[PDB]
């Protein structure tokens, strides 16, 4: 019958106000859901190349890599070193088969860059915040449910807002701007101009989003086989993509 | 040589 497998990566970043990356963290998991007959054995093939850790001898370079990996106690690793194959007899229902972590660069560019322009009349109290968001995914690929959260100085009110496209929404709530951008593709540049009154702590911006058909680490499941219909997904998500302004 | 978890 049916087997579902997902590679799911949670991304966290801290980006400095000048655009330079300070921190990157990916926590990845491979999750399996299946309902197979008695004694059924499954093999999972990963990206052929990929290395684990930081070899003192060989160093570490571009290539697909993770800083550490761990495996469910039922997984047999006899073919992992030579072929990156995992083997196991799954239970009925859900299992996490593998976890991994990456803290060093990504093999691909970060999905979002923000270009803020802030002018603050100290003044009439007028605060103008211009935000341009650039998606640096490929033009084919999509970011879903993108929301930007931006803390604002105490007691700020919205005077006006102009968004670069009709499908965006934005509101002040809970002392912060919430900007929703439900249409975002690689290469998109979306922007918002916000006029507020302040009667610093502006920022940092925190983005949240899902990236379907994507892994931040570059890791992929190459095959899934019995020794049934198959659904294989690769997803990255973030609720902690922090950009100082 | 490898780390394992139970869940």
């Amino acid at each position: 019958n049916e087997v579902f497998l997902a590679v799911v990566e949670r991304l966290s970043v801290l980006i400095a106000s000048n655009g330079s990356l300070l921190k990157v963290d990916v926590q990845g998991e491979i999750r399996l859901k299946s309902f197979l007959p008695s004694g059924s054995e499954m093999r999972i093939g990963l990206t052929e190349e990929f290395s684990v850790g930081k070899s003192e001898l060989r160093g570490y370079g571009p290539g697909i890599r993770v800083d550490e990996v761990s495996f469910h106690s039922s997984v047999n690793l006899d073919e992992f070193e030579s072929h990156r194959i995992l083997r196991l007899q799954p239970p009925q229902g859900e299992l996490t088969v593998m976890r991994y972590q990456l803290s060093d660069d990504l093999p691909s560019p970060l999905p979002f860059r923000l270009f803020p322009s802030v002018q603050w009349d100290r003044g009439s109290g007028r605060l103008q915040v211009y935000l341009k968001l650039r998606c640096d995914l490929l033009s084919k690929s999509q970011a879903l449910n993108v929301r930007l959260h931006l803390p604002l100085p105490r007691g700020v009110v919205s005077l006006s807002q102009e968004l670069s496209s009709p499908e965006q929404k934005a509101e002040l709530a809970e002392g912060a701007l919430r900007w929703d951008l439900p249409r975002v593709q690689g290469g998109s540049q979306l922007s918002g101009l916000f006029q507020m009154d302040v009667p610093l702590g502006l920022g940092p911006a925190s983005l949240s989003f899902e990236l379907p058909r994507h892994t931040c680490s570059g890791l992929q499941v190459r095959f899934l086989r019995l020794a049934p219909h198959k659904w294989v997904r690769h997803l990255s998500h973030s609720d902690a993509y922090v950009i100082r302004i | 040589t490898y780390k394992f978890f139970e869940q």
